[PDB]
């Protein structure tokens, strides 16, 4: 946690439909967007911070 | 392994999005079809509907 | 001179003008664009936007 990786994904095709086929994944909280309908939606540059 | 789910490990990923005026890199997965002009049409472009 | 027609073409262009340029206001909303409110959040709570 004090050294979280921050990757910058840019220049991709976020498919949503792939995390879900995983292990159980909970608390799927969006805030200002909706859970679903993710996959209409074109962003300039995303940020993952695991 | 055998403590209560309150203190199990959890892998959590945050994804920050952006939307600035910008030419978009990150779209989902929908095929984009051709540009039919001089007709009353649904556009779905980038973020305008 | 010819000013009492004119008021009343001014009148009604600047009520029309006043009427468009409302739309521009959220009235406390988090936009003004309906298509930026449904793509982004769901059914449930866009009601209260």
């Amino acid at each position: 946690v004090y050294a979280w990786n921050r990757k910058r994904i840019s220049n991709c095709v976020a498919d949503y439909s792939v995390l879900y086929n995983l292990a159980p994944f909970f608390t799927f909280k969006c805030y200002g967007v909706s859970p679903t309908k993710l996959n209409d939606l074109c962003f300039t540059n995303v940020y993952a911070d695991s | 392994p055998t403590y209560g789910v309150g203190h199990q490990p959890y892998r959590v990923v945050v994804l920050s999005f952006e939307l600035l005026h910008a030419p978009a890199t990150v779209c989902g997965p929908k095929k984009s079809t051709n540009l039919v002009k001089n007709k009353c049409v649904n556009f779905n472009f980038n973020g305008l509907k | 001179a010819l000013g009492k027609l004119q008021d009343v073409v001014n009148h009604n262009a600047q009520a029309l003008n006043t009427l468009v340029k409302q739309l521009s206001s959220k009235f406390g909303a988090i936009s003004s664009v309906l298509n930026d409110i449904f793509s982004r959040l769901d059914p449930p709570e866009a009601e209260v936007q």
